[PDB]
């Protein structure tokens, strides 16, 4: 019922617009359009209601308008802080309609190398005849990494499970990679390592019994 | 000394259906009519037989305030001399009307998703209403002779998607009566 | 000012979901106000479900109407949603929010994750992630705790006293079908052994809290 572009991109300081089209047979005069901002894993926040109005405490950089059956959210003076998905909402004769988000990506963001902390199996987990290595990756801006595990110097591919990347509050990305193994496999081998490759450069951390 | 409580009329939490229109009697108070006339929140403010500026200079024995909801198309029927579903069968102004007809768009309050059905109008009656008559009966109307029989009320079904002609309007009709009796409503 | 859904819930297929919204700051008796329910399936669009108005008018998704019910209790300031014949396609976050026509929805709840699966509920195994010389980066030391093999947890630190430097990572879905996650906090290296650090791990589907000391 409501159709939005999947993605829009703008560079800092400039203005961007996200359009929201309603089928003519569904929305009638298309009187009430609301716009929501939602940050990853967080609730929608109302930015524009009634096509053009701002709730108090929303910055004047956000504005909404309409023409025919297409409403527009406009953002001026783009800041990195307002990367998010923007979702429009309206009425049909029977329901409330939303249509899919628009992910807004602010461009020009500085590239950033991953920060890697690697944790050995706890002694308490080792008591319970299990062992897990925990490789936490964080604060990389181009949102893809590759993660490689290795025992001593031999590549390990078994018992490795790696999350997909996820976007953080500071618009950098995070991931985590777990290597599971038996306590006796951990006592065997001098060292285990986690290798994070980002943008052709590798940050590697090793842990030892 | 008491100020006339127009807020209980214009700002009431429920308005009536037009076939069951509400009447508020306004008595023993001072009314500033300009405060209302210059708010700019009224899409209709048409006074018949008097000017709203001169009205703060005048005294009346009683003021009646009749309020209801109709669709925007029908606001024109709240006037002396009109015919139509609302004028003939719901709320009728005398041809000699001295008062004011105030209306405003209430779509953001009186529509709802899937339609608001609470507001009804009378579609059929045996005869036209007399001025300021009210009919709240729910008898089956006979257009024929079998005991062609219709339920006499129809819902407005206000939809947030409607164009303005079909959106709900709150109406307030102020009647100023001047009788050979003590005046109690003055500006 | 506030709305809050009831806790995250596991629901067996074909059985019925029941959620409760508790709100504060406004009355569901005041004219024009309603409270509705909206869901978002992972990586999918917001989908309106149901609405209840100040005068007890009820409205529902036309396609889902036969499965939905909504109730209000103005004395308890709560609104209750029920949904029937639950299926794994209905796994989603479920939100309540305040309605007034002019703005559609303004204040939203934080949302509650509903999971439809025949798999059973498994609470977490919480293990400490001790700070060490190999987790030291100048003045900052990393410590955490590992929340292992559950079925989807929140983590605070020192009962909410410790918030800066906390990074709870999103969970991994193991080939076993169970989840694991980690939370790590960066504290001052000198602080260690001067300050006691506990992580507070709340599941909720299994009604399990664990406060794990990390030494």
């Amino acid at each position: 019922a409501l159709t939005q572009p999947a993605s829009v991109s703008g560079s800092p300081g400039q203005s961007i617009t996200i359009s929201c089209t309603g089928t003519s047979s569904d929305v009638g005069d298309f009187n009430y359009v609301s716009w929501y901002q939602q940050h990853p894993g967080k609730a929608p926040k109302l930015m524009i209601y009634d096509v053009t109005k701002r709730p108090s405490g929303v910055s004047n950089r956000f504005s909404g308008s309409k023409s025919g059956n297409t409403a527009s959210l406009t953002i001026s003076g783009l800041q990195a802080e307002d990367e998010a998905d923007y979702c429009c909402s309206s009425y049909t004769t029977s329901s409330i309609s939303f249509g899919g988000g628009t992910k807004l990506t602010v461009l020009g963001q500085p590239k950033a190398a991953p920060s890697v902390t690697l944790f050995p199996p706890s002694s308490e987990e080792l008591q319970a005849n299990k062992a897990t290595l925990v490789c936490l990756i964080s604060d990389f801006y181009p949102g893809a990494v590759t993660v490689a595990w290795k025992a001593d110097s031999s590549p390990v591919k078994a018992g490795v499970e790696t999350t997909t990347p996820s976007k953080q509050s500071n618009n950098k990305y995070a991931a985590s990679s777990y290597l599971s193994l038996t306590p006796e496999q951990w006592k065997s081998h001098r060292s285990y390592s986690c290798q994070v490759t980002h943008e052709g450069s590798t940050v590697e951390k090793t842990v030892a019994p | 000394t008491n100020l006339c409580p127009f807020g209980e009329v214009f700002n009431a939490t429920r308005f009536a259906s037009v076939y069951a229109w509400n009447r508020k009697r306004i008595s023993n108070c001072v009314a500033d009519y300009s405060v209302l006339y210059n708010s700019a929140s009224f899409s209709t403010f048409k006074c018949y037989g008097v000017s709203p500026t001169k009205l703060n200079d005048l005294c009346f024995t009683n003021v009646y305030a009749d309020s209801f909801v109709i669709r925007g198309d029908e606001v024109r029927q709240i006037a002396p001399g009109q015919t139509g579903n609302i004028a003939d069968y719901n709320y009728k102004l005398p041809d000699d009307f001295t008062g004011c007809v105030i209306a405003w768009n209430s779509n953001n309050l009186d529509s709802k998703v899937g339609g608001n059905y609470n507001y009804l109008y009378r579609l059929f009656r045996k005869s036209n209403l007399k001025p300021f008559e009210r009919d709240i009966s729910t008898e089956i109307y006979q257009a024929g002779s079998t005991p062609n029989c219709y339920f006499p009320l129809q819902s407005y079904g206000f939809q947030p998607t409607y164009g303005v002609g079909y959106q709900p309007y709150r109406v307030v009709v102020l009647s100023f009566e001047l009788l050979h009796a003590p005046a109690t409503v003055c500006g | 000012i506030t709305l809050k859904e009831s806790g995250p819930t596991l629901v067996k297929p074909t059985q019925t979901l029941t959620l409760t919204c508790t709100f504060s700051g406004f009355s569901l008796s005041t004219s024009g106000v309603g409270v509705g329910w909206i869901r978002q399936p992972p990586g999918k669009a917001l989908e309106w479900l149901a609405l209840i108005y100040w005068d007890d008018d009820k409205r529902y998704s036309p396609s889902l109407k036969s499965r939905l019910t909504i109730t209000k209790d103005t004395s308890k300031n709560q609104v209750v949603l029920t949904m029937t014949n639950m299926d794994p396609v209905d796994t989603a976050t479920y939100y309540c929010a305040r309605h007034r026509i002019g703005y559609i929805f303004d204040y939203w709840g934080q949302g509650t994750l509903v999971t439809v699966s025949s798999a059973s509920t498994k609470g977490p195994s919480v293990f400490p992630l001790a700070p060490s010389s190999k987790s030291t980066s100048g003045g900052t030391a990393a410590l955490g705790c590992l929340v292992k093999d559950y079925f989807e947890v929140t983590v605070s630190w020192n009962s909410g006293a410790l918030t800066s430097g906390v990074h709870t990572f999103p969970a991994v879905l193991q080939s076993s079908g169970l989840y694991s996650l980690s939370s790590v906090v960066t504290v001052p290296s000198s602080s260690l052994g001067t300050q006691t650090y506990i992580c507070n791990v709340n599941h909720k589907p299994s009604n399990t809290k664990v406060d794990k000391k990390v030494e």
